[PDB]
RNA sequence: GUCAGGUAGAGAAUACUAAGGCGUACGAGUGAACUAUGGUUAAGGAACUCGGCAAAAUGCCCCCGUAACUUCGGGAGAAG
RNA sequence: AAUUCCUUGUCGGGUAAGUUCCGACCUGCACGAAUGGCGUAACGACUUCUCAACUGUCUCAACCAUAGACUCGGCGAAAU
RNA sequence: ACCUCGAUGUCGGCUCGUCGCAUCCUGGGGCUGGAGCAGGUCCCAAGGGUUGGGCUGUUCGCCCAUUAAAGCGGCACGCGAGCUGGGUUUAGAACGUCGUGAGACAGUUCGGUCUCUAUCCGCCGCGCGCGUCAGAAGCUUGAGGAAACCUGUCCCUAGUACGAGAGGACCGGGACGGACGAACCUCUGGUAUACCAGUUGUCCCACCAGGGGCACGGCUGGAUAGCCACGUUCGGACAGGAUAACCGCUGAAAGCAUCUAAGCGGGAAACCUCUUCCAAGACCAGGCUUCUCACCCUCUAGGAGGGAUAAGGCCCCCCGCAGACCACGGGAUUGAUAGACCAGACCUGGAAGCCUAGUAAUAGGUGCAGGGAACUGGCACUAACCGGCCGAAAACUUA
């Protein structure tokens, strides 16, 4: 459940630590976002010497939220730590690796590459 | 017991457990006490949770019973007298009677008793 | 608030009819030998001898 | 037509469709239902039926009450509704005495309930029509939870009959639409309502079939 | 008595092994990835079970690449097909819920010798 | 203005308590909204607001170790 | 700029976004040297901005116990 | 300066809404220098929606992300007996200017008490009395009112028609979403002041053990029930009638022509039904049914008055997830309504005693042990009582 000025840990090679999501892509007013939105963040931290620098405005995809997400099977999924991943223009995620875990609710739709990547579920 | 859902008895909480505790401690001491309608309610459930603990008394229950009643004398009395004595008895052994109404503030007064029989 | 202008007799006494009070349903006991009346509530009280009856 | 039952609402549950995915369902007793009394146009000037269900004592069950089911043919009941169907030919499927159970719908089908949604009391503003409270700091002087203005300064006059405010809300008639009967229990008379009905566990509701999707 | 156990009889599953919040369980979810239905094996540690007849859950935590993965799953449900419990867990508290901060040796359970 | 116990506490603070004094003068009930005093909260953590206002957080004893500057005392219980 | 109407003067530092904040340019309506000019380590329940934690301020509200509000018994005002 | 200086509290922001269309989007149509997508203009259309942030008191305005949009105005430039005062507009002090001066500056900065127990009307809910022409009960037609009306992305049609190419459809279907409202605890979470377990300080039960009061329930980890959203389901219709703009058919006046002068048509999120709820105090006070449909006394027989009754209702009593009181609902000895007891589900986690190992804390067997409240099935063990009040017809005219 991330909304307006919620930071985010990155989960990519592209040098960006943690990004604060800016608006939740999808609808007029949409108040969360969960596993599998897509939302517009700023790099508020990265890596030194890295692609992407602080103060840039990217676009990432909610993956690895912390609070509960209910499945189809009335089964539930939940991390400890809220993550994301910076994608592309239209739909690729930024980098070559993934690190953590994500939620299989990517399966959607057009997060192939982001579910191969990812070395879990 | 059930809980009171709402306002307690006697101001504020951690006061109407006390009020309870020394409300059976006279009943098992006399026999017979009269008190306002909605606290002879209260502790008519108190009162019978603890004759059947009185009842059920071999061992682990006389600590039960102390726990909440302080009086050496009234829990001793009470497991020896009342003890078997409602062994044949399923269940409700305080009656409740509605008397008149006290002066000054017109507070429904109430009087519980042990039944005999 | 306070009140703008004086309520007339008519509107204050159709308000202040509403605060009567409510006259007990009583039953007939036999105690002591005589008849009496007592409330159905303490019938039983007054049947045992609970209820003072001067 | 348009079928239709009385039963009481047991509870909730959950279910699992053929695929795995889970069903939370309500466990309602549509328990059988008797025929009392069909309404005509010719008589009355509509086209409904009277059903009856519930177990009565006839001890209890009043006079009135207890010669109109003699007089209908058969024994009293707790409580009795009325369906108001479409038309002649939709009334001549129903006669007097006859008795219906859960089997008249089907797995899949479509519902409508009708309850008594449960009792909230006197709900202030917030609660009942989820007015938007005050901030709780920055100097907010015991309007943490108040509605607020009322209307115009002085153009108006009046309130506006018809204005949101304070009362007891809960206690009235309610109905969801579209409800799909997961499945249909017939040696207990039960049926699994694809989601949740208004009222309290054990009380009455009324089934009837589906007008936008029947 | 659960008034509705007569329905929930029904849809009650049998062979479910008896396990305790704190044991080592590896679970067998069946999930289908693209018209396929395989088996994914979940192994982590019962911290909870949430016992309600037929509603009845159980999460298990699981710490993958440094990272804790918490999955509720109904004890009945039919997506699951096999429910190993490897090792015992000796424990006190019925939901462990304060597994949520420790990381490794810290999060350690005991055996139940 | 004078007497200043006991238990832990650096302490006449803090919690209970010994001797001592009091339940103090309108009361019994009822989970209404709402007002005031406190407690708790899934995810974000000032995004509310003119304004971190109010709320929230550390908080003590023994140690390792403390920057820019300086009037060389200090910053400093810096910080961690 | 506590001093400037033009002004949100222009450039740069920070925020994704900054009429606020800091330095510079100097066009000084209408700064200026004991009604002191320029800074100052420390300091201030003075004012302003930012950062790390923190939380119901908010997203988004929800529950629990008390003193009122509600019923009963008695006494019993008010401003207009 | 026409009411208001023997008081009309002035700019914002929060909550709360109502109304106009000179319409931001959705809807329909005409012309286009409309090839298609995408545009320019006009007409009708207010049913619905019209985002969250940084600057600045701000209104306004600029910028950042979207979305269809982030509309213009009236309601004392709406709303302070609903809320704060960021500023204006007291008393203090400072900066630059005027003034010898006290003092002033729609020039600037710091801080600077927001009172009132609702009388009447108005609004949101709940009762009492009476009426609907005998006394009561069950089910309902319904005039007349209230609630909802939002829409995005993707796939097929179709990379088709269109178009040199680029680019790229109208119409009709299918799938998934954003916001709102209704219901509910089945799942997840929030709270659970008579639930469980550990423990610091302290006093007490003569003492160990085991226990109790206070220090926010003393603090934490859980927590059955009720309520709630963060959670689970349902709805924005389908269709019918009349229309605005518009498109039309037969047609003269005026031998032609013309959508009109007589008719026939199509025609939108606008209007009325349709969807949900209230409603016979709708005084035209409704309709289909069922229960009782008969007992006395007085006034001087014209009506009236008083008493006692049938059905029924109410009071008293046990209660509710119904509730401020009320009122509603269930029961009341021919009963499981509530409390107690047993059992089950569930919560907590392994109780007291004994024995064993360890000098000790402590661990292991008796033991899914002990404790518990809301949920459920039995059980009259206790209270619904050998009990009181209201409560049924004047007649006449026509057919
Ligand atoms: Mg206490
Ligand atoms: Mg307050
Ligand atoms: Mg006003
Ligand atoms: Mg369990
Ligand atoms: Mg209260
Ligand atoms: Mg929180
Ligand atoms: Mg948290
Ligand atoms: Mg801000
Ligand atoms: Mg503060
Ligand atoms: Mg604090
Ligand atoms: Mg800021
Ligand atoms: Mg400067
Ligand atoms: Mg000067
Ligand atoms: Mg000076
Ligand atoms: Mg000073
Ligand atoms: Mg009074
Ligand atoms: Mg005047
Ligand atoms: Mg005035
Ligand atoms: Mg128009
Ligand atoms: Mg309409
Ligand atoms: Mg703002
Ligand atoms: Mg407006
Ligand atoms: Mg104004
Ligand atoms: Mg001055
Ligand atoms: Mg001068
Ligand atoms: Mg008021």
């Amino acid at each position: 459940m991330i909304q307006q000025e919620s930071r985010l840990k990155v989960a990519d090679n592209t040098g960006a630590k943690e990004i604060l999501c800016i608006r939740v892509l999808g609808g007029s007013s949409r108040r969360y976002a969960g596993i599998g939105d897509v939302i517009v963040a700023t790099v508020k931290d990265a890596i030194p010497g890295g692609n992407v620098k602080r103060g840039d405005v990217v676009k990432a995809v909610v993956v690895r939220t912390v609070k509960e997400r209910r499945r189809a099977d009335g089964s539930y999924i939940k991390f400890d730590e809220n993550a994301a991943v910076i994608i592309k223009n239209d739909n690729d995620p930024r980098g070559t690796r993934i690190f953590g875990p994500v939620g299989r609710e990517l399966r959607e739709k057009k997060f192939m590459k982001i579910v191969s990547l990812a070395p879990e579920v | 017991p059930k809980p009171t859902k709402g306002p307690r008895l006697g101001g504020s909480s951690s006061h109407q457990s006390a009020l309870l505790a020394n409300l059976a401690t006279s009943l098992f001491e006399h026999g017979r006490i009269k008190t306002t309608e909605p606290k002879a309610r209260a502790l008519r459930p108190y009162a019978e949770k603890l004759i059947t603990h009185a009842k059920k008394g071999a061992l682990h229950n006389r600590r039960e019973v102390m726990k909440k009643i302080r009086d050496k004398d009234v829990v001793h009395t009470l497991f020896a007298e009342i003890g078997p004595f409602y062994a044949d008895r399923n269940g409700g052994y305080t009656r409740i009677i509605k008397v008149e109404n006290r002066k000054g503030d017109n507070a429904p007064m109430a009087v519980i008793e042990l039944v005999r029989e | 608030a306070v009140p703008k202008r004086r309520m007339s007799r008519a509107n204050t006494r159709s308000r202040r009819a509403q605060w009567k009070a409510e006259a007990p349903g009583l039953v007939t006991v036999s105690v002591a030998g005589q008849q009496r009346k007592v409330p159905r509530r303490l019938l039983k009280a007054a049947r045992l001898g609970l209820v003072d009856l001067d | 037509a348009r079928k239709g039952i009385l039963g009481t609402k047991l509870g909730m549950t959950q279910v699992f469709d053929e695929n795995n995915k889970v069903v939370p369902v309500t466990v309602v007793k549509a328990g059988p239902n008797v025929v009392t009394r069909i309404r005509t146009t010719e008589r009355d000037g509509y086209s409904a039926v009277q059903l009856a269900y519930g177990e009565i004592s006839p001890r209890k069950v009043i006079k009135p009450v207890a010669g109109q089911f003699a007089a209908a043919g058969v024994n009293p009941r707790r409580h009795v509704a009325e369906l108001r169907l479409d038309d002649e030919a939709a009334v001549a499927e129903y006669e007097v005495g006859q008795e219906l159970t859960a089997e008249i719908f089907s797995d899949g089908a479509y519902v409508d309930v009708t309850g008594t949604s449960k009792g909230k009391g006197f709900a202030g503003t917030m609660k009942r029509h989820g007015f938007r409270g005050q901030g709780a700091a920055h100097g907010a002087q015991a309007v943490h939870r108040r509605p607020g203005s009322i209307g115009g300064c002085a153009t108006p006059g009046r309130v506006f009959k018809g204005t949101r405010m304070s009362g007891r809300m809960g206690n009235d008639r309610v109905t969801t639409q579209n409800l799909k009967v997961h499945k249909v229990d017939a040696e207990n008379g039960v049926l699994l309502i694809k989601g949740a009905i208004p009222g309290r566990n054990g009380g009455l509701v009324v089934v009837r079939s589906a007008i936008k999707r029947g | 008595m659960n008034t509705l156990d007569f329905v929930d009889q029904a849809s009650l599953r049998d062979d479910i092994p008896t396990f305790s919040p704190g044991d080592t369980v590896n679970v067998h979810v069946k999930v289908i990835e693209g018209s396929k239905e395989r088996i994914q094996v979940f192994k982590g540690v019962v911290i909870r079970r949430q016992g309600g007849g037929i509603s009845e859950t159980f999460t298990v935590r699981k710490e993958s690449y440094g990272v804790g993965v918490e999955r509720t799953f109904p004890v009945h449900s039919p997506n699951i097909d096999h429910i190993d419990v490897l090792t015992r867990g000796d424990v006190r508290r019925a939901k462990l819920y304060y597994l949520r901060e420790l990381r490794g040796k810290k999060a350690k359970i005991k055996e139940k010798r």
